[PDB]
């Protein structure tokens, strides 16, 4: 996923304190816009568009009680909770189906960087990284695991045609290297790097892209 | 409240004239002068009022369809509301998901409508109190409630149909005086004039029998416009019902209307010219034919009189039906052999009778045909009467087709049937790839009955690729991911990966693989080389970049 | 196919389970289990008779199964195989069986998660649960000497 | 008279009081006495893991007041 700028805690729940009353008291809307300036309206665990949205916990409420308004837990999830049942990705996924899970068995986009760790192939899979043992192997089948990557139908398979749909592009881009100077051609990943934030998937395409 | 009652038929109302009609047609005349003919005039407008728009298609001004349906604790579902659309509705979904259980639900609806216009004071049929009830849920009973729209003037017709099961303390009952009210309406009116009666079908598995062809069911009925309702929502189209009225329209164009009525009174002539030769001795036959005078007197005036159309009109626009919307089958006609009498078409250019036609050419014509049939006969003062008002509940359209021919059978029926609310419960997504996205209802594969609520795909299915359908709606993948020989691709790139983009000991023998299954003009084969060629200079822009960096 | 004679040669087979028709067995089923219930072995001298009362009842009971095994099928063997055949490739259903608890003779499955009658199932379910149990059916019940009988010959259309 | 309707009654009354409230109760019942009268001396390790059979005798109790909170003839009275 991508590297999540956490920008400024919004002044909105320093006055309400945990303990005291639940996540429902809150309203919704005064989050949104502080989350989606980071996030451009994003899903950051299916690396996902957002039709349909909702606020997710990155740690359950319910395990650690006294960790929802600290702010550091607040994401976008692809999906709303309004379906009865919900998506089988993302933010409703870890709360609903998968089963145990530690804290620190999970990669967190706002510090930790995944690029290192998780490699999306131009096949729509995910895999573990190369040269990757260990704790931090075993972090990365955990968080696809629960996050369900390798998995739901509708983002593997328009995540696989997303990648599929620019082979052609890079394929005949990379070819004119010889052909093409070096700043001049360094331009055009540069405009790449300027061109793939007003889509749905960036990471895909990025290591699609380049390396 | 009499005056209420008139302002309301002035604002516009059906069923606010119809007490007024049944208060005053009782009376003389005088006192009814004008009296019982303005109602009778605005009820006979407000059925068959209707305009021809800038396509040709007659559309009528007071439409008649199914607005919602509830299902509350009725077989899976514990509390369901569907939106039902004004053209079509796709109900898809998985084997379990209640799809089937719908147009079961609808059609047992749709019964007490079809009773109670055929008989006055019938009876539909009733939910059973063994299956149809809910074995999870402890209310113990289960009630089905739809809506029906017909005009600007009936916004609502409710109705339910509710059943307990044994045991319980409160008989729930059934709501159905409304669809009794609107029935009621229809009958009487048609009784003294006729009109257009709106076609009720559902067409269930079922239809999916062989044919037998040696079928002498009782001869005599299949001619009257009330036999069209005869097991219309019984689940499989009478095809036995279509083909004796059709050899009746053959031998009525070739002998009947060709040059008079002649082959009655041939043998009128008969029983002229053995009437007096001596001892008669023929009073078998003396009777069984002098009834059949009768028959054709009191039957054939109504199809050959104003009210229904012409008999070689109707045999033209049955033709131009089944050739239109069946595919391969382009024309229908009948051989009268010394003996026998069979119908054949010509499929693909060959003339072929219908008991030796194909499985999936042959109940898609019983479909087509018995439709046209009950439209034809229900509909007659139409140009067209294909398009009249109805309600048609097929279960699986794509039943017995192919891919080819599934691309073009939802369009055909909306195109010969325009009036008609088709609600089709499909599998395939080649279907789904000829049909709107609002059109559609689907069920999620995780569905428990607890929704109260089906919703149409987020993405739109009017235009899309079938991977692209199957793949987004019904959530399954392009490639079956049982097969070892599918994942070779994700194998490589691992492989390729793992040493950076060489094929050194492992890419290389498993692209041998790749290159011996799938074979050299693959498209697989095509993606392996193009992603070989892509990683393999990759490395030069990671040399270029390092000697850019240090 | 034949799926009324496969559901009525199912509830012949579970009621034949497990006594057949040697009887034998039938006079090793009822008395045996009925030992416990009344004075257990004398006064409880020795409570169960050994450790014998498991294991398939002491080897008597597999005594009309010992070559009845693989030489002939035992009929809860045959039972068990059909069960194991038509769970492993019908979509769906994990489990099958016959139920008394009400008045009549009814099979059961457990579509998805739920327990339901054969006549409470889907349309292409029960179809191909129909083809399934036959032919297992009909290979069970023509391939005697067989381990398991579905490895047998055959051509199906 | 249909001596075919009473054969199909039989034949129902026997299958929904064979595996439910039936003729068992006495055997559980002769099973625990039997089992108490030997037991009453010493060794209750032969009743601390048949204890679980013990407490079915209670659970088979349950179940049946429902069938028996009414003034009607139970299933297996019929028969
Ligand atoms: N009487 C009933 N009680 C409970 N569940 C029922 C009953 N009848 C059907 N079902 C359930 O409904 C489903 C039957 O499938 P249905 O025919 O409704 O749909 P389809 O074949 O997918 O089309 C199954 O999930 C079954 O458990």
């Amino acid at each position: 996923m991508r590297e999540l700028a956490r920008l400024e805690r919004p002044e909105i729940l320093d006055q309400y304190i945990a303990g005291q009353n639940d996540w429902m008291e809150i309203d919704q809307s005064a989050v949104w816009p502080k989350l989606t300036e980071m996030q451009g309206g994003f899903c950051a665990y299916c690396e996902c568009r957002l039709n349909r949205c909702h606020i997710e916990h990155f740690r359950p409420r319910g395990k650690f009680p006294a960790l929802t308004f600290i702010w550091n837990n607040l994401f976008g999830s692809c999906g709303d909770s309004r379906k009865s049942g919900g998506w089988s990705r993302c933010g409703i996924y870890k709360d609903n189906g998968a089963g145990a899970y530690n804290a620190d068995d999970l990669i967190k986009p706002d510090e930790e960087n995944p690029d290192d760790y998780l490699l999306f192939l131009t096949t729509g899979e995910v895999v573990p990284a190369i040269g990757l043992t260990g704790r931090a192997l075993k972090k990365a089948q955990e968080t696809i695991r629960v996050f369900n990557l390798n998995g739901d139908i509708k983002l593997f398979g328009s995540r696989r045609t997303a990648v599929q749909a620019i082979m052609p592009n890079v394929e005949y881009l990379y070819t004119l290297l010889e052909e093409f100077d070096e700043d001049d051609w360094n331009e055009m990943l540069r405009d790449e790097l300027e061109k793939i934030e007003s889509d749905e998937y960036k990471t895909a395409l990025k290591h699609a892209w380049t390396f | 409240m009499t005056k209420q009652y008139e302002r309301k038929a002035k604002g516009g109302n059906l069923l606010s004239a119809f007490e007024l009609y049944q208060r005053n047609s009782d009376k003389a005349p005088g006192l009814g002068e004008m009296l019982v003919g303005e109602w009778f005039e605005m009820c006979r407008d407000y059925i068959q009022d209707g305009h021809v728009d800038e396509s040709g298609i007659f559309r009528p001004d007071n439409a008649f369809y199914l607005r919602r349906l509830t299902l509350k604790d009725f077989r899976r579902f514990s509390l369901l509301e569907i939106k039902l659309e004004e053209d079509l509705t796709v109900i898809i979904g998985n084997n379990g998901k209640g799809k089937t259980s719908i147009l079961y639900a609808i059609a047992k609806t749709l019964s007490w409508f079809v009773a109670n216009i055929l008989k006055e004071g019938g009876s539909g049929q009733r939910l059973s109190e063994m299956t149809d009830i809910k074995n999870d849920a402890e209310d113990r009973y289960s009630d089905v409630s739809s809506t029906f729209f017909f005009g600007k003037g009936l916004k609502s017709v409710p109705i339910r149909l509710s059943r307990s099961a044994l045991g319980t303390a409160e008989r729930r009952d059934s709501e159905v005086k409304p669809a009794k009210d609107l029935a009621d309406i229809w009958r009487v009116i048609n009784e003294v004039n006729t009109i257009n009666l709106p076609t009720f079908a559902l067409y269930n598995v079922e239809r999916s029998q062989p044919f037998n062809r040696n079928i002498k069911d009782n001869t005599g009925r299949r001619e009257e416009r009330f036999d069209a309702y005869s097991q219309t929502l019984g689940g499989a189209g009478r095809f036995d019902h279509f083909v004796e009225w059709y050899i009746y329209l053959h031998k009525r164009t070739v002998s009947d209307i060709s040059s008079s009525i002649k082959e009655l009174e041939q043998q009128v002539n008969d029983l002229q010219r053995t009437v007096d030769g001596g001892m008669v001795s023929v009073k078998s036959l003396l009777e069984q034919m002098k009834f059949k005078l009768s028959e054709a007197i009191e039957r054939n005036d109504a199809a050959v009189s104003s009210r229904v159309l012409t008999e070689s009109v109707q045999k033209s626009i049955v033709e131009k039906a089944i050739c239109s919307v069946v595919p391969s089958i382009s024309n229908i006609w009948v051989e009268m052999i010394t003996g026998s009498d069979l119908v054949k078409v010509t499929n693909d250019g060959h003339d072929v009778t219908i008991d030796q036609l194909s499985d999936g050419l042959r109940v898609f014509l019983s479909l087509v045909a018995d439709l046209a049939r009950r439209m034809v006969m229900l509909n007659p003062l139409l140009e067209n009467p294909l398009e009249g008002r109805g309600i048609v509940l097929i279960d699986q359209i794509e039943l017995h087709l192919h891919p080819k021919w599934q691309q073009e059978v939802i369009l055909n029926l909306r195109s010969a049937f325009p009036n008609i609310q088709f609600i089709i419960t499909t599998h395939s997504p080649i279907v789904l790839s000829t049909i709107e996205k609002r059109c559609i209802r689907e069920f999620e594969p995780n569905d428990d009955g607890d929704q109260s609520f089906l919703d149409s795909p987020d993405m739109q299915t009017k235009g899309s690729e079938n991977a692209q359908i199957l793949e987004q709606v019904m959530n399954v993948h392009s490639t079956p991911p049982g097969i070892a020989e599918s994942h070779w691709l994700g194998n490589f790139e691992l492989l390729l990966l793992d040493n950076s983009g060489e094929l050194d000991n492992h890419s290389q023998v498993l692209y041998d693989q790749i290159k011996a299954h799938f074979g050299i003009d693959s498209i697989e084969l095509k993606k392996a080389d193009s992603l070989i060629r892509i990683n393999k200079m990759k490395n030069k822009l990671n040399k270029i970049r390092a000697e850019k960096g240090k």
